[PDB]
Parts: structure tokens; C-alpha cells; sequence
């Protein structure tokens, strides 16, 4: 019979609308600007992504961050262009300043305005209950923006979070792997991080939606007022579920494989068995008790679901009564 | 040395 479809609640035929132009990356033209414009200062981190410096402005002496394009697939390239341009002047974006080329070896480089380099992984382990409320609202206008743009981030985690601290301000960043939702597509399992992965993902279900940044952002709050970083800490892919249902537990998985007529991999009913559903009291000690809240987990217990389509939008989390006294507030 | 020497 196959696996059964799905399609997202909210923002569902929003890419299908729009003319191809917007969706279409591949036919879009790049504009270069001038390369020697900018003078990079420092490194600020590598990885098999990127090499991400900051450079200097030297036109209007403002400090500026460049990206350094890896010799990846001109599809991609094009994809995270387009994808940054659709999203520029959104709320809590990362803006796109420039793209430049190598005028030697042809290499593009992406051009950002100039962002405190700590990200919020190195800040959300000591933050306050305020602070958990101010920032994951921040993080949710990004989500929400993005949404009802047609694109999923599809990467949400601490690392790809900046934070500015001092001026309470916060950028999404790294849309290296966000993608454009359209109705019916069949995506890559394979992408986010590993302690982020929804269990569509490890369950190999390639019909999702902008759900999966939610299960992601779910994971920063479980890890935030329990003070548990990661909270799902499994040591590969297979045992990444496997940690997910000894907290979850697995009744609610095998009902949740059973209604999309998922065919889940053989391997797991080696190590899977059976787990009962633990509250979420149960991960409260003296340590995090001052950030757990009857609304917090409440909040959370409805972002932490198997079934995407049960999980709560972007726009109903920010509705929340979680949130109540920061709406107040602005 | 590295856009601008
Ligand atoms: O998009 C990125 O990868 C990015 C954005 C700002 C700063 N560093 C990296």
C-alpha cells in the first residue's frame, strides 16, 4: 500500500501560490559584488560546512562576517542564496549583505552583517526563567517568519543561534540546509543534527513539513529547564529514537509508525522493546526546579510529540500561556 | 593579504 501522506496544518500551498521564480533556485541569477571590498580579520570556526571569518568594510569601516563557500554542488549554493534573499528584513533573519567571487579560483563568498560571534550554545545553559521565555519567543518570529515564507530551517540547534546578550537580541543563522516545502515532496532524511532529529527522520518518513524545526526547538527547551545538554544524547541515528522512547515512550511510537503506514527499519525492534511514558517531573531536581513551571511543561509535552501534525505550529506556540507575561511586556 | 591584501 505505501507509507500514508501528509501534508503541513499550517502554510501548506503557500510555495505552490507563489510564481516559480520565488521557488526556483536553480534558474536564479546571481548578482557578484566586489571581493575586495572587504579585508578579513580572524578566523571564527571551520568545519566541513564553510569557513566562516570576519572581515572589515572597508567602504563605510563596518565590521562585516563572510562565509566561505565550500566547492559543494552549484545547486546548493543557489538554494541558500535564493532562500536568504526571500527571508531578508524578516524578524530575528540573518541578513544578507553581499556575495562576492574569488576573482583567482571562482570561489562565491556570502557577505553577512556583522553578528556577535556567540551563538546560543555557549549562553542557554545559564540563562534565567525570563531570559528561557524572551528567547525562545525570539526564536519562534524566525520559525514563524520562515513558515509562512515556505521554507523549513531544518537545522534548528544551539550552534546555529546567535545571541547578543547585552543588546537582547537574537539571529537565526546557517540556512545552509533549509529547504522550500511543497505539498506532496518526499525530502532527505538526512539532515539537521543528530541529537535534533524528529522521529520522522529516524523512522525514514520523507513526506515532513515545517514540524521538524519544532520537534528541534523542543529539544533547546527540554535542554534549557532541565539543564540537560544534550537531552537526547544517543550515540548514533538508530540509538538517537532509542533515547527518544525511553522518554516518550513506545506505545505512542508504534501507534505513531502504524497510522502513516510507516515501514520502519528491522534493526529497530532489536533495540527498541518497550518503555512506559515518564512525566516530566521526573527530569525536575534541585538544580532546575526554579525553570520548570507548570506552563513550561505543558508547552513542552506539546512540542515533544511523535506525530508532527500533532505537534504545535509556530503560530499557536507563540499563543501559549508560556509566554503570557513577555507578550505583556512588549 | 585575504578580499583587500
Ligand atoms: O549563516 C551562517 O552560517 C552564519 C551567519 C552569521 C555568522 N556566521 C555564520
Amino acid at each position: 500500500s505505501g507509507p500514508v501522506p501528509s501534508r503541513a496544518r499550517v502554510y501548506t500551498d503557500v510555495n505552490t501560490h507563489r510564481p516559480r521564480e520565488y521557488w526556483d533556485y536553480e534558474s536564479h541569477v546571481v548578482e557578484w559584488g566586489n571581493q575586495d571590498d572587504y579585508q578579513l580579520v580572524r578566523k571564527l570556526g571551520r568545519g566541513k560546512y564553510s569557513e566562516v571569518f570576519e572581515a572589515i568594510n572597508i567602504t563605510n569601516n563596518e565590521k562585516v562576517v563572510v562565509k566561505i563557500l565550500k566547492p559543494v554542488k552549484k545547486k546548493k549554493i543557489k538554494r541558500e542564496i535564493k532562500i536568504l534573499e526571500n527571508l531578508r528584513g524578516g524578524p530575528n533573519i540573518i541578513t544578507l549583505a553581499d556575495i562576492v567571487k574569488d576573482p583567482v579560483s571562482r570561489t562565491p563568498a556570502l557577505v553577512f552583517e556583522h553578528v556577535n560571534n556567540t551563538d546560543f550554545k555557549q549562553l542557554y545553559q545559564t540563562l534565567t526563567d525570563y531570559d528561557i521565555r524572551f528567547y525562545m519567543y525570539e526564536i519562534l518570529k524566525a520559525l514563524d517568519y520562515c513558515h509562512s515564507m515556505g521554507i523549513m530551517h531544518r537545522d534548528v540547534k544551539p550552534h546555529n543561534v546567535m545571541i547578543d546578550h547585552e543588546h537582547r537580541k537574537l539571529r537565526l543563522i546557517d540556512w545552509g540546509l533549509a529547504e522550500f516545502y511543497h505539498p506532496g515532496q518526499e525530502y532527505n532524511v538526512r539532515v539537521a543534527s543528530r541529537y535534533f532529529k524528529g522521529p520522522e527522520l529516524l523512522v525514514d518518513y520523507q513526506m515532513y513539513d515545517y514540524s521538524l524545526d519544532m520537534w528541534s526547538l523542543g529539544c533547546m527547551l527540554a535542554s534549557m529547564i532541565f539543564r540537560k545538554e544534550p537531552f537526547f544524547h544517543g550515540h548514533d541515528n538508530y540509538d538517537q529514537l532509542v533515547r527518544i522512547a525511553k522518554v516518550l515512550g513506545t506505545e505512542d511510537l508504534y501507534d505513531y509508525i502504524d497510522k502513516y503506514n510507516i515501514e520502519l527499519d528491522p534493526r529497530f525492534n532489536d533495540i527498541l522493546g518497550r518503555h512506559s511514558r515518564k512525566r516530566w517531573e521526573r527530569f525536575v531536581h534541585s538544580e532546575n526546579q526554579h525553570l520548570v513551571s507548570p506552563e513550561a511543561l505543558d508547552f513542552l509535552d506539546k512540542l515533544l510529540r511523535y506525530d508532527h501534525q500533532s505537534r504545535l505550529t509556530a503560530r499557536e506556540a507563540m499563543e501559549h500561556p508560556y509566554f503570557y507575561t513577555v507578550v505583556k511586556d512588549q | 593579504p585575504a578580499x583587500m591584501v
